[PDB]
C-alpha cells in the first residue's frame, strides 16, 4: 500500500523534482551517513579497558 | 630516516592543511578527474548521439537536469578509453560517444579505493582502530553494485545510472517499473538501515543535547565543553531513565550505542547492494506466484500488490520508446495500456 | 595581511554569489531552456 | 608436545619462524613481476572487452 | 480491495485499506454505519486507526 | 508532502529545451515525464470518467 | 588438557537482540518463501 | 599545522591586487569560450540549428560500436 | 567469555585444531559435492539432451562433472544421449561415491588432529610457543599448486593421460568431451579458445613450480615481513580472502558472458545470445541456403535442428527469472516436448509479417507485427474503440513450416493471436506443463544461479578482506587505543610528520 | 449504534476531563528543582 | 610563511577552473535558439 | 498455514517486546 | 601485426608510464629538497 501511494504520488506531483523532497533525501541519506560516521568515530576511539578476548 | 623511500614517506605524511599520504597519490588525481569530468560534461557535453538527449548547461539544461549520460547501448560494456578503438584518440568523438561516463565511473571507482586507503592510513598514523574505513565499505558496495555490477549484468553501460539529478530519478522509476524494486526484501533492509540510521542520528544528537550537564553559566551551552576534559558532557544515567520510561527500553552501554550506530546503516547499504547484484541478472523479486494464480482465476481478487503491477506495466509501455531508443520501439496508440479516460 | 576587513570581503563575495546565481535564474526564463 | 615419526621428518620445514632476509631484500624484483602481472591482466581484460583487438583473435563463440 | 491475511494477503501485500472515496472527508465512526458489515465494506477501520493513532 | 497536498508540485521542465526550428529536444526531465505518464494512465483504472485527474 | 579453550557468553540483552533479529528476518522473508 | 591563515591572506592588499586581475581574466576567458562558439567544437555539442537536418524525422543515434566515430561523422555531414 | 562472533578465534594459537577445523570444513564441502551429485542423479531425466538437457532441470553439479570428462552413468546412458556406453568407475556415481568416502576420511583425520592437537611440530623449537612458518608454508603449498595445475593441463586436458574437456561447435549442437592441444599464440588469451585453457594450466603451472621453489628457498625481506605482519596468521586470511573474491568475480563474469569453460550445453545459453539474436541469425542463414539451393519453404525449415530452434527461445534466456522463482526451468514454461515449427504471419494482402520479440527487460510485452521494413501492420489492441491494426481488421493468418505444425495454416483470429503471443518469445514449442504442475512463469538456469551466488559471495568477501586486513594491521589497538596516547600526536603542528614522535618541533 | 455513540462520548469526555484537570492541578510545581 | 604550498595547489586546481566555468555559464544565459 | 505462520511470528515478536521491557537486565548505576 | 587497437594499447600504456614516472620523479625530487627535522 505504501508503495502504491508513492507511485501515484510521483505521477500526480512529480515529487522527485520537488526540492523539499530533495532536502528530505539529503536529510535521510545524511542522517545515515553521519550515524555511520559518528558511530565509527567514537568506536575507533574507545580507550583500551578490556582483554584481547572480552567484548570492548 | 635513510633511503629515498623513507624520505618520500616523510614528505607524504607531513602534518599539513590537507594530508596527502601514499593513498593520496591514488586518491587525489582520481577524485579530481571524476569531479572535473562531471562538471565538464554537465557544463558542455551533449547526450544527443547516445540517448537523443540534451544534458548540459550549454544546451539549456539546468542543475536538476544536466548529466553525464551513459554511452549508447551499441557500445556494450566497452571501456571506451580515449585511445580505444571507438574514439581512436579523437577527444570530441569520445565526448560524443559517452567517453566521459566510463571516465567518471572508473576514476570515481579508483578515487573511492583511495579514500578508504586514506582512512586506513590516517587511522594507523593517529593510532586509532580503523572503524571509519570499515564503515565506508558500505558506500563502496553501493557504488560498485549499482554503477558497475548492474550494467555489467545488463546489455551494456547504457543501463547504468547516468551522473545527474534527473537522470538518477529516471533510474529510480526504471527500477520500479521494470524490476519492481520496492518489493525486493534486500531493498527493504536497505530502507530500514537508512531510515533507522537517520532515526539513530536524530535521536542520539537530541538525547545528548537534552541531558547535558550545566558546566557553564551561558544560556548558549556550546562553550561549556572542553575537548580534553575527563568527564561525560551529558548524563547517560538520566538519558537511560528517560528512554526506559518513554519507550520501554534504553541504551545503558555507550560503546554498544556507538557500535550500533555504525552497524545499522552500514548493514543496510550492504543489503541493498546484494539486491542490486540480483537485479543485474533480472533476478528480481517481481511477483508473488500465489497472488498471480488466484488473480488469473478470480477476476474479483485485488490487492495493493496487483495494483502496483498495473502501474509498472504503465511505466514500461510509456517510458521505454524514448528511454531505450536503440530498440526502435513503435507502440501504436491502440496498444498502450490505459485505464478509463486518462 | 590585515588591510581589508573580513566583513567587507564577506559582504562583497556574498553579493557576487547572489548576482551570478540571480543571473542563472534569469536565464531559466530566457533563451535556451526557457521552453519558449 | 608429542613427537611423532612424521613430525620429526617435517620439523625442519617448520623451523624458521620469524626469519627475514635483510632490508628490502628482493622487493625490487617483486615489484617488476607485479607491474608485469598488472599489464598481463590489463591485456586479457581488454581482449575480453574488445578494447584490444588482435589479428586472428575472434572473441566470440563463432571462431 | 483485499487487505487482510485471511482474505488472501501476505505480510508484504497486506494492508488496512483507506476509507471509501464516496465518504471523502466525512467523519465515518462506527455509529454512523447501519452495521459493522457496512462499516467494513467502506473502510471504517482505517479512519478509526489513523485518528486514534495521530492523537496518540 | 503537506504542500503538494495543495497541488504545488515538483519542477516541471517538460519540453523546456527547444531547437532552432522549434523541435523539442528531450532531457532527463522528459524521460521522467514518460514514466510518470505510465503511472498516471493506469492508476485506479476504472475510477476516471473525464479527461483530467484533478484530485 | 587444551589451554586454548574459552567459554562462549551471551548476556540477556544479546539474547533479546538476537531473537529480534531472527524473528524479524523470519517475518520479513516468510512471504517470499511462501510466494 | 603551518600555512598562513586564509583570514590573513584574503584581507591582505597584495591578495586583492593579484586577484582583481586573475579572477576577472579567467571569468572573461570562460565567457569567450562560449561566445566564440569554441565550446561547441571542442566538445562536439550541437548548436540550436544542428540537432536535426531541416526535414529529418529521427535522431542521429550511434548504433555501431567500432565505426560509431564514422557514423557521427556521416550524421554530421548531412545537416 | 568469548562473544558468539569470536568463538572460532580459540583456534588462532592452536595449529593442530586449526588443521582439524580445516579438515572438518573440507569434509563438509566434499560431502556436499557427493550428496548433491546423488540428489541430481536421483532427479535427472537423461532421455532427451535436445529439449530436456541438464540445464533445463536445475542441475548444478552435473555440468561440472561433464565439463572435465565425466559424461556417463553406471546405468548405461551418457549426457550426449548414448546408450550401452561403459564409463568405468568414473561415472557420475563413481565421482559421488569417491567424494563421500573422501569426506569420511577427512572427518576421521579431523578427529585425530583435534585430539592430538599438541604436536611438537607445531611448537617453535626455540620458544616452545605455538609457531607456524607462513612464508615457507606458502612456498610449499605454491610448489604443490603449480605441480597440480601443470599436471591438470599437461595430462588431463591434452588427453595425454586423461579424458580432455567439453568442447562444442559455436551453436552448442554437437558438444562432447575431447582432448585439447594448447594454444601458444595470442588466440590463447581469447576466452572462447579452449587451447587457451590448456596452455594456461601448463604455463601457469610451470610459473607456480618456479615461484614455489623461490618462496621455499628465499626468506622475505624484513621490510615486507614487518609491513605485512608475516608472523600473524590473520594476514594470510586477509590476502587469501582477497585472491578468493577476485577469483569469484572472474567466474561470475565468465559464466555470464560465456567462455570455453562455460559451454551452453552444460549451463544453458547466455542472455547476450538473445540480445544479439545469435541463434535466429544462424537459423535464418541455414534457411536462406536451403532455399538458395532449391528447397521448398517446408523443407528448408524442416531441415532446422530442434536443438537450434530451442536456443532461439526466450524461455532459455537466463535473464528471464526471478529471485524466489525456485527450481528447474521446466517448472515454469514446462518440460519441452517438441518444436511446433516456424510460424510465418501474413496479412490479407499476403505480405509477410514479423512479431516484435520480447527483450529480456520486460516481464510482459505487447504483440506488434511489422512488415520487412519495420512498419507496423498489425497488433493486439488494448483499447478497441480506435483500433486500426487488429488481426480481425488486417486479416492476419499464420502458417507453420518445420516442427509439429508443418504445412498447417490458421485463420481463426483467437488462434492466430495465440500463436503471435508465443512468437514474442521467439520459436514456439509444445511443453508438458502437468508432470511438474508448472506455473507458466520463467525461471533462470544454472548459468543465472551460478552467476548470482558468485557475484554476491565475491562482494561479501570484499568486506571479509577489509575486515581481516584491518585486524592484521591494527592488532595492537583491537581492545582500544593507548589509554594515555600523547595529545601532541593527535593535535596539529606539534610534529613535522603525522604520527612520528622524532619529528617534534 | 446509539448506545455505542453515547458510550464512546462518555469515555472520551472522561479522559479529556482528566487531561484538562490534570494540567490545571499545579503542573509547573511538578518538577525536581524550583517549585 | 611560504606561498606555493600543497594547500596552495589544492586551492587553485579547484578555484581556477571554477571561475573559468562560471564565466562560461554566465555567457550561456544570453544564448537564444 | 500461511496466515498462522505470519500471526505466530508476529505474536512471538510482541511477547519478545514485553520481556525486553519488563524483564530486561536492569541497568546498574555502579 | 600491430593492429590499430594494439597501437592504441601501447599509447595508453606509455601515457600511463609517463604520468606515473613523472608523478614519482616530482614527488621524490620534492621530498629530497624539503627534508623533515
Ligand atoms: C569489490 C570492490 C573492489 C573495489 C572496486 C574496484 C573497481 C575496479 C574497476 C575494474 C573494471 C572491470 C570492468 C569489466 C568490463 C567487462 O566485463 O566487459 C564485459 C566483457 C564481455 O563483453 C561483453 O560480451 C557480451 C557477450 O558477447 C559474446 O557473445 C555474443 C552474443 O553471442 C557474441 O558472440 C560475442 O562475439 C561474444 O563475445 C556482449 O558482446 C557485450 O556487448 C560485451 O560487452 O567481459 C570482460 O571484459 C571480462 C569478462 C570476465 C572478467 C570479469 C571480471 C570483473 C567483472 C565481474 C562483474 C560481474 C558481472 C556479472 C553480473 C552479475
Ligand atoms: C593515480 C592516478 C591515475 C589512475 C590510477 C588512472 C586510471 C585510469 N585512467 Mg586516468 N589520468 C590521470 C591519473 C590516473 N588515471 C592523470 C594525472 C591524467 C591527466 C594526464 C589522466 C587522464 C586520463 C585520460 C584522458 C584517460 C584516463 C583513463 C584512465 C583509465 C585507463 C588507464 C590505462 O589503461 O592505463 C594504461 C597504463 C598503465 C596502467 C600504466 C602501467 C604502469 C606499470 C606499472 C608500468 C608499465 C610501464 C611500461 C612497461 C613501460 C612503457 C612500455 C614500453 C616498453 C612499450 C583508468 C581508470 C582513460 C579512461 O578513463 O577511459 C574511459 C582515459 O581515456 N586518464
Ligand atoms: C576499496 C578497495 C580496497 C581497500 C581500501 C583495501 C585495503 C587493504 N588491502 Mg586490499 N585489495 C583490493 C581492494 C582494497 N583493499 C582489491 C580489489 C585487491 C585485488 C584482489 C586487493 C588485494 C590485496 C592483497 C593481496 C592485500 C591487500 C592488503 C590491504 C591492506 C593494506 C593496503 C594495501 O595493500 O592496498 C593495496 C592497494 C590497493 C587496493 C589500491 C590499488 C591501486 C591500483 C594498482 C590502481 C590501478 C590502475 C589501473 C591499472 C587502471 C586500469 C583500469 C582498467 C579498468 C582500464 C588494506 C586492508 C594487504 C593486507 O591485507 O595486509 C595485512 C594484502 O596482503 N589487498
Ligand atoms: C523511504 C524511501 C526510500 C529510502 C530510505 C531508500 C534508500 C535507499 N535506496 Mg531506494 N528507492 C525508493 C525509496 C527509498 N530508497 C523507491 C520508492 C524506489 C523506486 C523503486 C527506489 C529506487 C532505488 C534504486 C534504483 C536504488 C535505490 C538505492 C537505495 C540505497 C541508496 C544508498 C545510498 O546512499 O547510495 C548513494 C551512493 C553511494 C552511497 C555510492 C558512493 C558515493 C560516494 C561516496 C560519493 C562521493 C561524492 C563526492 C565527494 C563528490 C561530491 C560532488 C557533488 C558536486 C555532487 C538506500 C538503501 C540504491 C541501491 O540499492 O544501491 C545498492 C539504488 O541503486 N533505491
Ligand atoms: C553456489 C551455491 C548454489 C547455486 C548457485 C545453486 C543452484 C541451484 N540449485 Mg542448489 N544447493 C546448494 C547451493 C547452490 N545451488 C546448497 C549449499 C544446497 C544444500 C542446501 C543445495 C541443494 C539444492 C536442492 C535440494 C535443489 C537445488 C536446486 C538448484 C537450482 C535452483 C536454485 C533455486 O531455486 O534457488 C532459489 C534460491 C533462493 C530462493 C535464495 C535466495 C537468497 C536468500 C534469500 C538469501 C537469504 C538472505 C538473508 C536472510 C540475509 C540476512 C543477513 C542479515 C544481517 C540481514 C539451481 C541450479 C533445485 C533443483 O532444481 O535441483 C535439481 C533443487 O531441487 N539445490
Ligand atoms: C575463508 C573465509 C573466512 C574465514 C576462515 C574467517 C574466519 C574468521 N572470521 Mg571472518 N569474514 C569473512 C571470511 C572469513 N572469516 C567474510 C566473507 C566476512 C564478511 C561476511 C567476514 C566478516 C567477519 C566479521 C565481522 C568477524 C569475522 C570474525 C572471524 C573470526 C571468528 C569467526 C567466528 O567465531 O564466527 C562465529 C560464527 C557463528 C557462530 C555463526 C555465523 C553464522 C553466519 C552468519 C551464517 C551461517 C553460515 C553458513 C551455515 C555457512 C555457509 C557459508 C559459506 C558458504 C560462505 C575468524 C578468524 C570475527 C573476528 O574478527 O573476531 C575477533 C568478526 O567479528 N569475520
Ligand atoms: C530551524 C532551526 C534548526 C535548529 C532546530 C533543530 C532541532 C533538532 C532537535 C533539538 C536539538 C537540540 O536540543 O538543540 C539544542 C541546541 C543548543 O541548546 P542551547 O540551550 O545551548 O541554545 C538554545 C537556546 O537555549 C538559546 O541559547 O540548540 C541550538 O543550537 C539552537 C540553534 C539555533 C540557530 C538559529 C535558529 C535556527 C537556525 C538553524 C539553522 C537552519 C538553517 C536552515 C537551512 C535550510
Ligand atoms: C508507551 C510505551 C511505548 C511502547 C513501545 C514498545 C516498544 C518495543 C521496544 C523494542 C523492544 C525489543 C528490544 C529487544 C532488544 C533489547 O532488549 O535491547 C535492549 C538494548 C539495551 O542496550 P544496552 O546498551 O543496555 O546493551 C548492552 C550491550 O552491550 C549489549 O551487550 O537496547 C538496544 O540495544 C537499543 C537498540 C535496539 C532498539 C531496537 C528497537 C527495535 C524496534 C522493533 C522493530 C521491529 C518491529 C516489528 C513489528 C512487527
Ligand atoms: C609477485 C607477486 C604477485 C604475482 C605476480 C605474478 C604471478 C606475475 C606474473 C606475471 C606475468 C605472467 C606477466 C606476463 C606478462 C605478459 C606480457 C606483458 C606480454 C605482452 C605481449 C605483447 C605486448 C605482445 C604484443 C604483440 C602481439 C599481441 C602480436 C604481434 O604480432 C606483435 C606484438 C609482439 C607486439 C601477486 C599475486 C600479484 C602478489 C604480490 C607479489
Ligand atoms: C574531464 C577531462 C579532463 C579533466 C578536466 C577537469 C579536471 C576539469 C575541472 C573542472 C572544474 C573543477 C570546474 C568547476 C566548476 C564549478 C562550478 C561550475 C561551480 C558552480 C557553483 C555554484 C553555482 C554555487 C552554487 C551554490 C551552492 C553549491 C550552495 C550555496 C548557494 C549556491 C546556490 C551559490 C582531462 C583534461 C584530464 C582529460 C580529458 C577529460
Ligand atoms: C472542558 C474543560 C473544563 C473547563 C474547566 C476550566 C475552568 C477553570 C477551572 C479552575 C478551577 C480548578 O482549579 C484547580 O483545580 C485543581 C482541582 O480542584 C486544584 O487542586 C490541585 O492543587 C494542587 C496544585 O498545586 C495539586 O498539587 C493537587 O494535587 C490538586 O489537589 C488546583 O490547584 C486548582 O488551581
Ligand atoms: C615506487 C614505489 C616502490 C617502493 C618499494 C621499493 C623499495 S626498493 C629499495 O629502496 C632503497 C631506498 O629507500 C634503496 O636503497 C634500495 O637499494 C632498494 O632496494
Ligand atoms: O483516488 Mn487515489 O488517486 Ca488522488 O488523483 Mn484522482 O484521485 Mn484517485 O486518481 Mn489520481
Ligand atoms: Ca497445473
Ligand atoms: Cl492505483
Ligand atoms: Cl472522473
Ligand atoms: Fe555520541
Ligand atoms: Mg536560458
Amino acid at each position: 500500500g505504501t508503495f502504491n501511494f508513492m507511485i501515484v504520488f510521483q505521477a500526480e506531483h512529480n515529487i522527485l523534482m520537488h526540492p523539499f523532497h530533495q532536502l528530505g533525501v539529503a536529510g535521510v541519506f545524511g542522517g545515515a551517513l553521519f550515524c555511520a560516521m559518528h558511530g565509527s568515530l567514537v568506536t575507533s576511539s574507545l580507550i583500551r579497558e578490556t582483554t584481547e578476548t572480552e567484548s570492548a | 630516516e635513510r633511503g629515498w623511500f623513507d624520505i618520500l614517506d616523510d614528505w607524504l605524511k607531513r602534518d599539513r592543511f590537507v594530508f596527502v599520504g601514499w593513498s593520496g597519490i591514488l586518491l587525489f588525481p582520481c577524485a579530481y578527474l571524476a569531479l572535473g569530468g562531471w562538471l565538464t560534461g554537465t557544463t558542455f557535453v551533449t547526450s544527443w548521439y547516445t540517448h537523443g538527449l540534451a544534458s548540459s548547461y550549454l544546451e539549456g539544461c539546468n542543475f536538476l537536469t544536466v548529466a553525464v549520460s551513459t554511452p549508447a547501448n551499441s557500445m556494450g560494456h566497452s571501456l571506451l578509453l580515449l585511445w580505444g578503438p571507438e574514439a581512436q584518440g579523437d577527444f570530441t568523438r569520445w565526448c560524443q560517444l559517452g567517453g566521459l561516463w566510463t571516465f567518471i565511473a572508473l576514476h570515481g571507482a579508483f578515487g573511492l579505493i583511495g579514500f578508504m586507503l586514506r582512512q586506513f592510513e590516517i587511522a594507523r598514523l593517529v593510532g586509532v582502530r580503523p572503524y571509519n574505513a570499515i564503515a565506508f565499505s558500505a558506500p563502496i558496495a553501493v557504488f560498485v553494485s549499482v554503477f558497475l555490477i548492474y550494467p555489467l549484468g545488463q546489455s551494456s553501460w547504457f543501463f547504468a545510472p547516468s551522473f545527474g539529478v534527473a537522470a538518477i530519478f529516471r533510474f529510480l522509476l526504471f527500477f520500479q517499473g521494470f524490476h519492481n524494486w520496492t518489493l525486493n526484501p534486500f531493498h527493504m533492509m536497505g530502507v530500514a538501515g537508512v531510515l533507522g540510521g537517520a532515526l539513530l542520528c536524530a535521536i542520539h544528537g537530541a538525547t545528548v543535547e537534552n541531558t547535558l550537564f550545566q558546566d557553564g553559566e551561558g544560556a548558549s551551552t556550546f562553550r561549556a565543553f572542553n575537548p580534553t576534559q575527563a568527564e561525560e558532557t551529558y548524563s547517560m544515567v538520566t538519558a537511560n531513565r528517560f528512554w526506559s520510561q518513554i519507550f520501554g527500553i534504553a541504551f545503558s552501554n555507550k560503546r554498544w550505542l556507538h557500535f550500533f550506530m555504525l552497524f545499522v546503516p552500514v548493514t543496510g547499504l550492504w543489503m541493498s547492494a546484494i539486491g542490486v547484484v540480483g537485479l543485474a541478472l533480472n533476478l528480481r523479486s517481481y511477483d508473488f506466484i500465489s497472488q498471480e494464480i488466484r488473480a488469473a482465476e478470480d477476476p474479483e481478487f485485488e490487492t495493493f500488490y496487483t495494483k502496483n503491477l498495473l502501474l509498472n506495466e504503465g511505466i514500461r509501455a510509456w517510458m521505454a520508446p524514448q528511454d531505450q531508443p536503440h530498440e526502435n520501439f513503435v507502440f501504436p496508440e491502440e496498444v498502450l495500456p490505459r485505464g478509463n479516460a486518462l | 595581511g590585515g588591510r581589508i576587513p573580513l566583513w567587507i570581503v564577506a559582504t562583497v563575495a556574498g553579493m557576487g554569489v547572489i548576482v551570478i546565481v540571480g543571473l542563472f535564474f534569469y536565464g531559466a526564463y530566457a533563451g535556451l531552456g526557457s521552453s519558449l | 608436545a608429542r613427537r611423532t615419526w612424521l613430525g620429526d621428518i617435517l620439523r625442519p620445514l617448520n623451523s624458521e619462524y620469524g626469519k627475514v632476509a635483510p632490508g628490502w631484500g628482493t622487493t625490487p624484483l617483486m615489484a617488476v613481476f607485479m607491474g608485469l602481472f598488472l599489464v598481463f591482466l590489463l591485456i586479457i581484460l581488454e581482449i575480453y572487452n574488445s578494447t584490444l583487438i588482435l589479428d586472428g583473435v575472434n572473441v566470440s563463440w563463432k571462431a | 480491495v483485499s487487505g487482510s491475511l485471511l482474505y488472501g494477503n501476505n505480510i508484504i501485500t497486506g494492508a488496512v485499506v483507506p476509507s471509501s472515496n464516496a465518504i471523502g472527508l466525512h467523519f465515518y465512526p462506527i455509529w454512523e454505519a447501519a452495521s459493522l458489515d457496512e462499516w467494513l465494506y467502506n473502510g471504517g477501520p482505517y479512519q478509526l486507526i489513523i485518528f486514534h493513532f495521530l492523537l496518540g | 508532502i503537506s504542500t503538494m497536498a495543495f497541488n504545488l508540485n515538483g519542477f516541471n521542465f517538460n519540453h523546456s529545451v527547444i531547437d532552432a526550428k522549434g523541435n523539442v529536444i528531450n532531457t532527463w526531465a522528459d524521460i521522467i515525464n514518460r514514466a510518470n505518464l505510465g503511472m498516471e494512465v493506469m492508476h485506479e483504472r476504472n475510477a476516471h470518467n473525464f479527461p483530467l485527474d484533478l484530485a | 588438557p587444551n589451554p586454548n579453550r574459552q567459554p562462549v557468553e551471551l548476556n540477556r540483552t544479546s539474547l533479546y537482540l538476537g531473537l529480534l533479529l531472527i524473528l524479524v528476518l523470519a517475518l520479513l522473508f516468510s512471504s517470499y518463501f511462501f510466494n | 599545522t603551518g600555512e598562513r591563515p586564509f583570514s590573513d591572506i584574503i584581507t591582505s592588499v597584495r591578495y586583492w591586487v593579484i586577484h582583481s586581475i586573475t579572477i576577472p581574466a579567467l571569468f572573461i576567458a570562460g565567457w569567450l569560450f562560449v561566445s566564440t562558439g569554441l565550446a561547441y567544437d571542442v566538445f562536439g555539442t550541437p548548436r540550436p540549428d544542428s540537432y536535426y537536418a531541416q526535414e529529418q524525422r529521427s535522431i542521429p543515434l550511434v548504433t555501431d560500436r567500432f565505426e560509431a566515430k564514422q557514423q557521427v561523422e556521416t550524421f554530421l555531414e548531412q545537416l | 567469555g568469548l562473544p558468539w562472533y569470536r568463538v572460532h578465534t580459540v583456534l588462532i594459537n592452536d595449529p593442530g585444531r586449526l588443521i582439524a577445523a580445516h579438515l572438518m570444513h573440507t569434509a563438509l564441502v566434499a560431502g556436499w559435492a557427493g550428496s548433491m551429485a546423488l540428489y541430481e542423479l536421483a532427479t535427472f531425466d537423461p532421455s532427451d539432451p535436445v529439449l530436456n538437457p541438464m540445464w533445463r532441470q536445475g542441475m548444478f553439479v552435473l555440468p561440472f562433472m561433464a565439463r572435465l570428462g565425466v559424461t556417463g552413468s553406471w546405468s548405461g546412458w551418457s549426457i550426449t544421449g548414448e546408450t550401452g556406453i561403459d564409463p568405468g568407475f568414473w561415472s557420475f556415481e563413481g565421482v559421488a561415491l569417491a567424494h563421500i568416502v573422501l569426506s569420511g576420511l577427512l572427518f576421521l583425520a579431523a578427529c585425530w588432529h583435534w585430539v592430538y592437537w599438541d604436536l611438537e611440530l607445531f611448537r617453535d623449537p626455540r620458544t616452545g610457543e605455538p609457531a607456524l612458518d607462513l612464508p615457507k608454508m606458502f612456498g610449499i603449498h605454491l610448489f604443490l599448486a603449480g605441480l597440480l595445475c601443470f599436471g591438470f593441463g599437461a595430462f588431463h586436458l591434452t588427453g595425454l593421460f586423461g579424458p580432455g574437456m567439453w568442447v562444442s561447435d559455436p551453436y552448442g549442437l554437437t558438444g562432447s568431451v575431447q582432448p585439447v592441444a594448447p594454444e601458444w599464440g595470442p588466440d590463447g588469451f581469447n576466452p572462447y579458445n579452449p587451447g587457451g585453457v590448456v596452455a594456461h594450466h601448463i604455463a601457469a603451472g610451470i610459473v607456480g613450480i618456479i615461484a614455489g621453489l623461490f618462496h621455499i628457498l628465499v626468506r622475505p625481506p624484513q621490510r615486507l615481513y614487518k609491513a605485512l605482519r608475516m608472523g600473524n596468521i590473520e594476514t594470510v586470511l586477509s590476502s587469501s580472502i582477497a585472491a578468493v573474491f577476485f577469483a569469484a568475480f572472474v567466474v561470475a563474469g565468465t559464466m555470464w558472458y560465456g567462455s570455453a569453460t562455460t559451454p551452453i550445453e552444460l549451463f544453458g545459453p547466455t542472455r547476450y545470445q538473445w540480445d544479439s539474436s545469435y541463434f535466429q541469425q544462424e537459423i535464418n542463414r541455414r534457411v536462406q541456403a536451403s532455399l538458395a539451393s532449391g528447397a521448398t519453404l517446408e523443407e528448408a525449415w524442416s531441415a532446422i535442428p530442434e536443438k537450434l530452434a530451442f536456443y532461439d527461445y526466450i524461455g532459455n534466456n537466463p535473464a528471464k527469472g526471478g529471485l524466489f522463482r525456485t527450481g528447474p526451468m521446466n517448472k515454469g514454461d514446462g518440460i519441452a516436448q517438441a518444436w511446433k515449427g516456424h510460424a510465418v504471419f501474413r496479412n490479407k494482402e499476403g505480405e509477410e509479417l514479423f512479431v516484435r520479440r520480447m527483450p529480456a527487460f520486460f516481464e510482459s510485452f505487447p504483440v506488434i507485427l511489422t512488415d520487412k521494413n519495420g512498419v507496423v501492420k498489425a497488433d493486439i489492441p488494448f483499447r478497441r474503440a480506435e483500433s486500426k491494426y487488429s488481426f480481425e481488421q488486417q486479416g492476419v493468418t499464420v502458417s507453420f513450416y518445420g516442427g509439429e505444425l508443418n504445412g498447417q495454416t490458421f485463420t481463426d483470429p483467437p488462434t492466430v493471436k495465440s500463436y503471435a503471443r508465443k512468437a514474442i518469445f521467439g520459436e514456439i514449442f509444445e511443453f508438458d506443463t502437468e508432470t511438474l504442475n508448472s506455473d507458466g512463469i520463467f525461471r533462470t538456469s544454472p548459468r543465472g544461479w551460478f552467476t548470482f551466488a558468485h557475484a554476491v559471495f565475491a562482494l561479501l568477501f570484499f568486506f571479509g578482506h577489509i575486515w581481516h586486513g584491518a585486524r592484521t594491521l591494527f592488532r595492537d589497538v583491537f581492545s582500544g587505543i593507548d589509554p594515555e596516547l600523547s595529545p601532541e600526536q593527535v593535535e596539529w603542528g606539534f610534529y613535522q610528520k603525522v604520527g612520528d614522535v622524532t619529528t617534534r618541533r | 449504534m446509539e448506545t455505542l455513540k453515547i458510550t464512546v462520548y462518555i469515555v472520551v469526555t472522561f479522559f479529556v476531563l482528566l487531561f484538562v484537570f490534570g494540567f490545571l492541578s499545579g503542573d509547573p510545581a511538578r518538577n525536581p528543582k524550583r517549585k | 610563511y611560504p606561498i606555493f604550498t600543497v594547500r596552495w595547489v589544492a586551492v587553485h586546481t579547484l578555484a581556477v577552473p571554477t571561475i573559468f566555468f562560471l564565466g562560461a555559464i554566465a555567457a550561456m544565459q544570453f544564448i537564444q535558439r | 498455514m500461511e496466515t498462522i505462520t505470519y500471526v505466530f511470528i508476529f505474536a512471538c515478536i510482541i511477547a519478545l517486546f514485553f520481556f525486553a521491557i519488563f524483564f530486561r537486565e536492569p541497568p546498574r548505576i555502579t | 601485426t600491430i593492429t590499430p587497437s594494439l597501437k592504441g594499447f601501447f599509447i595508453g600504456l606509455l601515457s600511463g608510464a609517463v604520468v606515473l614516472g613523472l608523478t614519482f620523479a616530482v614527488l621524490i625530487a620534492i621530498s629530497q629538497i624539503d627534508k623533515v627535522q
